[PDB]
């Protein structure tokens, strides 16, 4: 019994290539387009919530998910990878640095922890590598707001907007025209549905879109009063009615 | 390292001519509290042998369950556990000796005093001590505890060495025991009037007998003892 | 732990990863050992398409074990590092029991060991490295040069050569080195050792290494000019 | 590829058949048992001139009353002879005495067989153990990588072995002499071994219950090849 | 707190002799002031000629012979029936004593038997294996009283030659059985009189190249 | 079993070369190219971003130039995950020199442990080797400036002037050329961009697609500076030399 | 115990007593307190006498292998350190044991090392060790020259033990002499206090301490 | 074909090919008889050399005073394996005081050689043996496959050729059984079986190998000039 997969499942090809990640890769190019938007007052990341049934609550599977209280985070490729991503994600921010800094990491430095993680699935021994490509959108103190892809290599690159999976190399030529430095956070929501409409098929409503921002603290979602520093999070995920409201206006 | 919590006090036994007897009384001592009254520490191991346990009443149930353990793991893939192949008392024995000695070695002892009675398979008297801390002996008459000091000076009167055994009978010997029994509950501050005896006979095989209570006790000559000295009234 | 056998046997009773190891010192630098009546002469090849090198940093090819032990090598280079490092913890570690530097044998003996592990241990591969160990056993004045390869067997050598084209110099030293009568003083010694190169390398400049070990831990490298003396001289009695 | 410890369809190891093919590759080595004593003897060959053939190390000592010669890929046979000197010198401490020469063997072997999927491969290396006890006196066992031992009256191992077997089975007698044995293992040697045989390039060494396990010097045996060649010309 | 160790008394007696060797010990087990039997043999007979005892704290004695004794069926697998020496057996049980250096066997070891020259022998062991090949040993709780008897009755110390003026001493001479069973005997009744641990029965067992014989005396039993 | 499926990534070829060592160089080989160039003053560090798009973030970026302490840094060639996995233990690796002696760690030191890691992935372990290839560029009072590079086979060299990656062979022969030994930092400067601007594989040699360090004695009296050059400041420096 | 090992002009003498002892009871007066580890090497013993006896039998097989090993016999010093840094490795622990071990080697020539159980180990030529070594010491110091005779030494050693075998309680038995040259240890007899102290008083006069 | 990579891969029609092969290891080692009567149980073994200079590797292994086996195949795999018996003989003497039931002896045989059908990495026991044994319901004979099959027996024998003496050992059942009380004759009887399965060779005095054990008859062996009696 007992692991006996104690050696690499990715290797390199005599071309150079390695074979699995290349492969994940192309899972990624399967899955459903997301996308991410950078403003200069915030961030917006969002995608399609393609419906296994109709009988299915899509309610219940949240493809956008938050990392930190001012950290948010989208998929295109497998859910199921990205799910247990999102929980060491999560885990891995409080055990190497909230528990020793009493603080949340910046941006930059939760995508290099989940980064690590995406890497060692593609050198430790008896494991493939995760079959997703996130955008991680965030803000810090120090480096105000910005948004990260990550793929299944680990490699990490910023971007000022860019989308991932089905649609993205024409979603990608779409931002190009309309992006400019001096963009509000609601002209970037703008922008991000329009970007969405191109590559979704189907309905497209409140219900099937999912769509969260990392903008001003909102007091009004922390929980409690009484610590003036405490200012609430940067992340909101927007509601059903929130978008509907900004599709009639498009 | 142990402390005894729950205890039980002296198990006396001796060899007669035809087998072994061994008995116990029915006591579950709390320090000086004589908190439980219903507790067997006769224990039998088929039909042919019976372990008298003191000390400890944890470790005691402990080694109950080995006991009982043993009897199952025996009969696996055994077609003769019920003939040839059948536990002998010279088996129990030296695996409790071995538990106890492994026990003691690790210094987690079971804080027990242990006397394995029984008949071998050749008609052989079995009769022998182990303790917490592993040291084994044998004799024609054996006893914990009190016993040790009250009941073996008795029972040697009747079995002094290894000749006197075939020339003593399976009523002189329980005779004997019974005495010895009434004596531990008029000397011993941890013993009760109720026992149990049992005998295992190379003839009748195993009686086992629960309920007994000490009898024809000698109490009459209190009412004449006035004061401790002087005192008239 | 990765367990994989990865050296084993074949049905006509090689052991190909072991066999594979010595083409990977064949296709290494050549490196030769010549030992004189009082010293011992370890030179080395150093490719010339290598240009815009630093000579200064760059790791050299023959490595100081002891103060008066030394060990050249043919093959992977980062393998070597890994044998070196074992080999100069294991001479402190004598030194530390025993109260005694190690003899140019012993050390032998040890590198030779840790090679022969590696063909039958699982999860790894032979050292695709053979070496060349030289010095003088303390309060000793008897050259000593032994020689390693990745099977795990050693020897002691007259004269010795490993690498590329190693056979070629291994043929000059052959008729050139008398075993009744050995390279007298030092010039001798390092001057048949540079010639033997002079076979295989190509250019006499920055090409050819040469170390001199002499007894009682005194070990010296010879420069450019020293050396190209040497060069200069071999080529002006050659044309005759 | 394919399992370590792996059976043929014939029930034979892979490995240890394919280690055995190894041990034929390997240099000559011929030992004989006599009342007087053990002989072992080996053939060194030098891969060339230029090596000094007094280090190439292929007799071994386990004990005073033990020794070992061994052939094919001899880096192998190195923690065999550590093995083997542990378990002799162990056994003297727990004892207070000598260890039997088929203990001894029988402490070898054991490690034959711990290997698999313990070491990657088999020994690739036969050993001839030679020794002499209280009991069984002097005895000679051939060690294989396959776990197997068996005592010979004689015995060769290497590239030359059926060659030299079969000679040893028509010149070994139960009334050797030392003397006797000793120019036989040459005579034998001689005529296996490819390049010509002297004192440089082929080794002596022996067993007795007197002076213990002794590795000839060169000169020594430069004496006995001289005394070997005069009494096959004078008939 | 619980304590490990426990004294079961006894006395033991060890005598060589030229062609042969004895190993005594008295049969009575106690505890404190009470007897536990008047009949528990601690000389065993272990195979090979070679007779052990074990005295101090019994469970202790009894694990050490049983390792012994399965430390000879083994030497037996081990090394082609081979017979295992006196003077082997004796550096075997050292490693068996001294592997519990840290935890000791609390017992005081004798073996007996014959040398490998036909010679009676007999060897001493401490708790913790030290160990000395001696014409002469007593051990146990008796040990003190018995063992100056024995110098001076079986190594004649103190004693010498009348009218010599104290010049030259009594010659050693190796003892008869019937000489040292006398011996054995006086030395138990007497540590009987004097060591209230000491009595019941007396236990010898003779060692010599036909076998292993053994002999039983009563001793006082209060 | 498992057997069925194992790659074998640390054996040899027939031929004595280690298989999975040479792929990975063969994957080096497309990564942006890397110049290192050491001058008696100072060290440059020049690379190439892989084919940028107009959207990425410029100015908050790191692929090619990382710092592994104050007097160190490197030039990464090859998979960019791979090479972070390395940077912290090299990073970690000289903070446990500088806690155990009180003083910076030697280069060399450095250099070879982290090439001796990845010998070990090479030799046992069962695991593919790292895909990267690392120039160090650095400073200590013993040797004073030095240049290296490490590839997956954990072999290591020094160099006065070197390129890793993509055209490399083109590279080394432009800089073979030009270079010299009392060569200025300013000077080695515009030799790396010149050397880059020749060998890229782009239509032309842009700001955005450039990353650019040097490691100079500029800051005031015997102390070394590192400089991570800011997108305008090597807008600046490519106008100032007269490329765009 | 008493036990002492000095070096002069032709060698060194070892001598040593043969009492053991548990506590005040006199357990034997014939103990070996010299190991022959080989031909030219000897070690004292005292101390725990399981510990002595135990691990310098297992020193000698050590030396043993060494030599299998390095074709060569062992060094003293090497000899020394392998039993000091085993010892080492037990500090702590309460082994007790106070060794010399003394021999001859080419590179070395006589060599006496003093070895105990927390773990010093000290090269000298002049060493008494055990309960009686300052009663050794007393008359060896007071008599040693370097350019004493091997007849000289020899007595000067067997009188040292004789004169702590007498005051020291713990010491006795008899005397154990070794002389080692440098064609290895040659045994010097046993000598039993009994009679050596007699004869002593009477040959040599002194004593008169004592009732003659 | 496929499927006899290693021990865990089962072939189509549900086959073990590798402990096939172990199996067909037993049937190349020379032959070894085992009989019983009600109070002796007897083996027979034929020895092999490498050649006339070499020993005659040795067939039969003792495991206790009471039990011991003679080995046909790996002898490697049959040291192991007795050493093990060795081990349980002497566990259950020790912590029972009770010596090992020869039906037990082959439980704990069968129970060891199937972990090695059933694990990858492992392989199987190369080796047939043949136990005897004396123990409280009396005399036995057990045969052990390396598959794990324990077989107990009145009569048998493994080996090359070894059908032969199976064959007589068969017709002979009745009269061998009822030898009760005579060592000699049962040996004989043996000796007589293990004839059966000769070819070309005949028994001479360092070829034969005989063990016995019984009611009053600790486990012996007799080899050399103390066989000479049967020939
Ligand atoms: C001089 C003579 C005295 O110091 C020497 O130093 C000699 C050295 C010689 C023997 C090599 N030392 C002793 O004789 C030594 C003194 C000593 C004792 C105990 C600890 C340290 C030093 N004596 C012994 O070692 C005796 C020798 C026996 C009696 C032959 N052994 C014991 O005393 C043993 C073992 C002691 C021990 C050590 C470590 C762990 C556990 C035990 N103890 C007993 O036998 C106990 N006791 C003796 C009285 O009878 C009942 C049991
Ligand atoms: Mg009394």
């Amino acid at each position: 019994m007992t692991d006996r997969y104690s050696f690499s499942l990715t290797t390199f090809s005599p071309s150079g290539k390695l074979g699995q990640i290349d492969y994940a890769l192309t899972a990624v190019k399967q899955g459903v387009t997301s996308l991410g938007i950078k403003a200069t007052n915030g961030v917006v990341i969002a995608t399609e919530k393609k419906s296994s049934s109709p009988l299915a609550m899509s309610e219940t599977l949240s493809k956008v998910s938050l990392l930190t209280p001012d950290i948010g985070a989208v998929y295109s490729g497998m859910g199921p990878d990205y799910r247990v991503l999102v929980d060491k994600s999560r885990k891995v921010a409080h055990t190497s640095y909230k528990r020793i800094y009493g603080e949340y990491p910046p941006t930059k430095l939760l995508v290099s922890e989940v980064a690590k993680i995406m890497q060692e699935a593609t050198q430790s021994g008896g494991v493939r590598p995760f079959g997703v490509s996130l955008l991680i959108a965030g803000h810090d103190e120090f480096n105000g707001f910005s948004l990260y892809q990550v793929d299944p290599s680990g490699s990490y690159f910023p971007w000022k907007a860019t989308a991932i999976g089905k649609g993205s190399v024409a979603a990608k030529t779409f931002l190009e025209k309309r992006w400019n430095d001096e963009l509000e956070l609601e002209d970037a929501i703008h922008i991000a549905l329009l970007t969405l409409k191109e590559s979704v098929e189907g309905e497209f409503n409140g219900d099937t879109i999912e769509l969260a921002i990392i903008g001003d603290e909102n007091p009004d979602l922390l929980g409690y009063t009484g610590i003036p520093t405490d200012k609430g999070p940067r992340f909101r995920k927007l509601t059903s009615q929130e978008i509907n409201d900004r599709l009639e206006a498009l | 390292t142990q402390q005894p919590i729950v205890t039980g006090t002296s198990v006396i036994s001796m060899k007669y001519d035809n087998g072994v007897i061994i008995a116990a009384d029915n006591l579950g001592s709390y320090g000086s509290l004589l908190r439980f009254n219903g507790v067997e520490r006769l224990i039998p191991v088929g039909d042919n042998t019976v372990v008298g346990i003191s000390g400890d009443i944890s470790d005691m149930q402990h080694i109950e369950r080995l006991l009982k353990d043993l009897v199952t793991e025996n009969a696996y893939d055994n077609p003769l556990a019920d003939a040839e192949e059948a536990l002998e008392p010279s088996y129990i024995f030296e695996y409790l000796a071995t538990v106890m000695y492994q026990r003691r070695s690790k210094m987690n002892p079971l804080w027990n005093a242990i006397i394995v009675a029984g008949v071998q398979s050749n008609g052989d008297q079995f009769l022998r001590y182990v303790n917490l801390l592993g040291v084994t002996y044998s004799s024609p008459t054996l006893a914990t505890g009190f016993g040790a000091h009250m009941a073996n000076p008795l029972l040697r009167k009747v079995v002094d060495r290894e000749s006197d055994i075939p020339k003593t009978t399976v009523q002189v010997a329980e005779e004997a025991i019974v005495n010895a029994m009434r004596v531990l509950y008029y000397r011993d501050a941890r013993s009760s009037r109720n026992f149990s005896l049992a005998i295992i006979d190379k003839n009748t095989g195993l009686t086992f007998k629960k309920n007994l209570q000490v009898e024809n006790m000698k109490w009459d000559f209190a009412k004449d003892i006035k004061g401790y000295g002087t005192q008239k009234i | 732990g990765y367990d994989r056998a990865l050296s084993i046997f074949s049905p006509d009773g090689h052991i190909f990863q072991v066999e594979y190891a010595l083409e990977a010192v064949k296709r290494g630098t050549c490196a030769v050992g010549v030992k004189g009546k009082n010293c011992v002469v370890l030179g080395c090849e150093r490719r010339s398409t290598l240009k815009l090198q630093d000579t200064r940093i760059t790791p050299s090819k023959v490595s100081k074990i002891d103060s008066h032990v030394v060990l050249s090598f043919s093959g992977l280079n980062a393998d070597s590092r890994i044998l070196i490092e074992k080999a100069r913890v294991e001479a402190q570690s004598h030194r530390l029991t025993l109260e005694d530097p190690v003899t140019v044998e012993y050390l032998t003996r040890y590198v030779a060991g840790v090679q022969q592990r590696y063909t039958q241990s699982g999860g790894v591969r032979p050292f695709g490295v053979s070496t060349l160990i030289a010095g003088f056993d303390p309060r000793d004045d008897e050259p000593k040069l032994y020689q390693t390869e990745p099977s795990g067997i050693y020897s002691s050598w007259s004269a010795q050569t490993i690498g590329r084209n190693s056979k070629t110099v291994r043929e000059f030293l052959e008729k050139n080195y008398d075993r009744k009568e050995p390279p007298a003083t030092v010039e001798e010694c390092v001057k048949l050792t540079v010639r033997s190169l002079l076979e295989v390398v190509q250019t006499g400049a920055k090409n050819i290494e040469i170390t001199v070990v002499k007894p009682d831990s005194d070990i010296v490298a010879l420069s450019s000019e020293e050396i190209n003396q040497y060069v200069t001289q071999i080529e002006q009695e050659k044309q005759e | 590829d394919r399992g370590v410890s792996t059976f043929s369809p014939e029930g034979r190891l892979f490995q240890v058949e394919y280690s055995l093919e190894a041990i034929k590759l390997g240099s000559t080595a011929i030992g004989i048992a006599t009342k007087e004593g053990v002989v072992l003897g080996v053939e060194k060959r030098a891969t060339s001139p230029l090596l000094e053939s007094d280090s190439i190390e292929k007799i071994v000592e386990i004990d005073r009353h033990i020794g070992c010669a061994m052939s094919g890929l001899t880096a192998d046979a190195r923690s065999m002879i550590e093995h083997a000197r542990t378990a002799a010198v162990t056994h003297n401490l727990y004892y207070d005495e000598d260890i039997n020469v088929e203990s001894l063997t029988q402490s070898v072997c054991d490690l034959a067989l711990r290997f698999g999927e313990l070491m990657s491969r088999p020994f690739g290396v036969a050993l001839l153990i030679a020794g002499h006890d209280a009991d069984d006196g002097y005895q000679l066992f051939h060690a294989e990588p396959s776990g197997t031992f068996y005592r010979y009256n004689a015995k060769a191992i290497g590239s030359g072995s059926e060659g030299a077997q079969a000679e040893l089975l028509n010149e070994w007698h139960s009334s050797l002499t030392l003397k006797e044995a000793e120019l036989l293992v040459l005579k034998i040697l001689k005529q296996v071994m490819e390049e010509k045989l002297d004192e440089n390039n082929a080794q002596l060494s022996c067993i007795t219950k007197q002076d213990g396990f002794k590795i000839y010097d060169n000169e020594k045996t430069a004496e006995l090849i001289k005394e070997l060649k005069e009494k096959e010309a004078a008939e | 707190q619980f304590n490990p160790y426990g004294d079961n008394g006894g006395t033991i007696l060890g005598i060589a002799g030229e062609d042969f060797a004895v190993l005594a010990g008295d049969t009575r087990n106690i505890t404190d002031y009470s007897i536990n039997s008047r009949y528990e043999p601690k000389v065993f007979d272990c195979g090979d000629n070679i007779v052990m005892s074990a005295n101090g704290f019994a469970a202790d004695g009894d694990a050490l012979v049983k390792r012994f004794k399965n430390s000879v069926k083994w030497y037996h697998f081990d090394h082609n029936d081979k017979k295992l020496s006196i003077n082997s057996a004796a550096r075997n049980i050292q490693h068996l004593l001294y592997g519990k250096r840290f935890f000791p066997y609390y017992v005081h070891t004798i073996i007996a038997g014959l040398d490998e020259d036909g010679k009676g022998a007999v060897y001493s062991f401490d708790p913790v294996g030290s160990y000395e090949r001696e014409q002469c040993r007593a051990g146990g709780a008796a040990a003190s009283l018995i063992m100056p008897f024995l110098d001076n009755q079986v190594n004649f110390k103190n004693q010498y030659e009348p009218g010599t003026n104290g010049k030259v001493k009594k010659p050693l001479k190796y003892l008869s059985v019937e000489e040292v069973i006398k011996l054995v005997r006086d030395s138990f009744t007497s540590a009987t009189e004097r060591h209230i641990q000491v009595g019941d029965g007396l236990e010898i067992l003779i060692v010599t190249k036909d076998g292993v014989r053994k002999e039983f005396y009563e001793l006082k039993r209060d | 079993g498992s057997r069925r499926y194992d790659s074998r990534t640390t054996i040899f070829s027939p031929e004595g070369r280690l298989y999975q060592v040479e792929y990975a160089l063969e994957s080096i080989s497309h990564a942006g190219t890397a110049i290192g160039i050491m001058a008696s003053d100072g060290i440059v560090l020049a690379a190439e971003r892989k084919v940028t798009s107009t959207l990425l973030e410029q100015d908050t970026s790191t692929e090619k130039l990382y710092k592994l302490n104050d007097k160190i840094a490197v030039a990464v060639a090859g998979l960019t995950a791979d090479a972070e996995i390395l940077i912290n233990t090299a990073r970690i690796h000289a903070q446990n020199y500088l806690k155990t002696y009180n003083e910076d760690i030697p280069v060399e030191i450095l250099v070879r442990r982290l090439s001796d890691i990845k010998q070990g992935y090479t030799q046992h372990g069962g695991l593919r080797p790292f895909g990267v290839s690392f120039i160090y560029a650095g400073y200590d009072d013993r040797y004073g400036y030095q240049l290296y590079t490490s590839n997956p086979s954990g072999n290591y060299t020094g160099w006065k002037a070197i390129s890793v990656g993509a055209n490399t062979s083109a590279a080394q022969t432009l800089l073979q050329m030009d270079y010299k030994d009392d060569m200025k930092v300013d000077d080695a400067i515009e030799l790396a961009l010149k050397t880059l601007s020749k060998t890229t594989d782009s239509s032309a040699l842009t700001y955005d697609r450039l990353e650019f360090a040097t490691i100079r004695k500029g800051a005031n009296d015997g102390e070394v500076y590192q400089k991570i050059f800011k997108p305008q400041e090597i807008k600046d420096i490519l106008v100032k030399t007269g490329i765009t | 115990t008493t036990t002492l090992a000095f070096r002069f002009q032709g060698g060194i003498i070892v001598a040593v007593d043969s009492r053991a002892t548990a506590g005040n009871w006199v357990a034997s007066q014939t103990v070996k307190k010299v190991i022959e580890i080989n031909p030219f090497l000897l070690g004292t013993a005292a101390g725990g006498a399981a510990d002595c006896q135990f691990w310098e039998t297992w020193l000698g097989s050590q030396c043993r292998l060494h030599e299998l090993r390095e074709k060569e016999r062992i060094s003293v010093a090497a000899a020394s350190k392998i039993l000091s840094n085993l010892v080492y490795q037990y500090k702590g622990a309460g082994l007790s044991m106070g060794t010399m071990i003394c021999g001859y080697t080419r590179k070395e020539g006589p060599t006496i090392y003093y070895v105990d159980s927390d773990g010093t180990r000290l090269k000298g030529d002049i060493f008494c060790v055990g309960s009686g070594q300052t009663f050794a010491y007393g008359v060896l110091d007071s008599n040693y020259k370097w350019d004493l005779s091997v007849e000289d030494a020899l007595y000067l050693g067997k009188r040292s033990i004789l004169a702590a075998a007498h005051r020291d309680a713990y010491s006795g038995g008899s005397v154990n002499l070794y002389h080692v040259t440098e064609d290895g240890w040659i045994y010097h007899g046993n000598h039993d206090v009994g009679e050596l102290f007699w004869k002593v008083k009477e040959e040599e006069g002194s004593f008169n301490n004592v009732i003659g | 074909n496929n499927y006899d990579g290693d021990t865990v891969t089962f072939s189509p029609t549900g086959r073990l090919f590798q402990v096939e092969y172990a199996l067909e290891a037993i049937k190349q080692g020379s032959v070894t008889v085992g009989l019983r009567s009600n109070t002796h149980a007897v083996l027979v073994a034929l020895k092999r050399n490498a050649d006339e200079l070499s020993s005659y590797q040795k067939k039969i292994i003792k495991c206790d005073e009471h039990m011991g086996l003679s080995l046909a195949g790996l002898a490697p795999d049959a040291r192991v394996l007795s050493n093990y018996l060795r081990q349980q003989c002497n566990y259950s003497s020790l912590v029972f005081n009770r010596k090992l039931a020869v039906e037990r002896a082959g439980h704990l045989l069968c129970d060891k050689a199937q972990k090695n059908t059933q694990s990858y990495g492992g392989r199987p026991y190369g080796v047939g043996l043949l136990i005897i044994g004396y123990d409280k319901s009396g005399a036995h004979l057990l045969e052990f496959q390396p598959s794990g099959n324990v077989t107990e027996l009145y009569g048998t024998a493994i080996g090359a050729r070894s059908q032969g003496a199976k064959t007589y050992l068969e017709r002979t059942l009745d009269t061998f059984i009822k030898i009760d009380g005579n060592p000699d004759e049962l040996i004989k009887a043996g000796v007589e079986a293990i004839s059966q399965s000769l070819r070309d060779e005949s028994l001479t005095v360092d070829n034969l190998s005989i063990a016995i054990v019984g009611k009053d008859t600790p486990f012996t062996i007799y080899d050399g000039e103390a066989v000479a009696k049967y020939i």
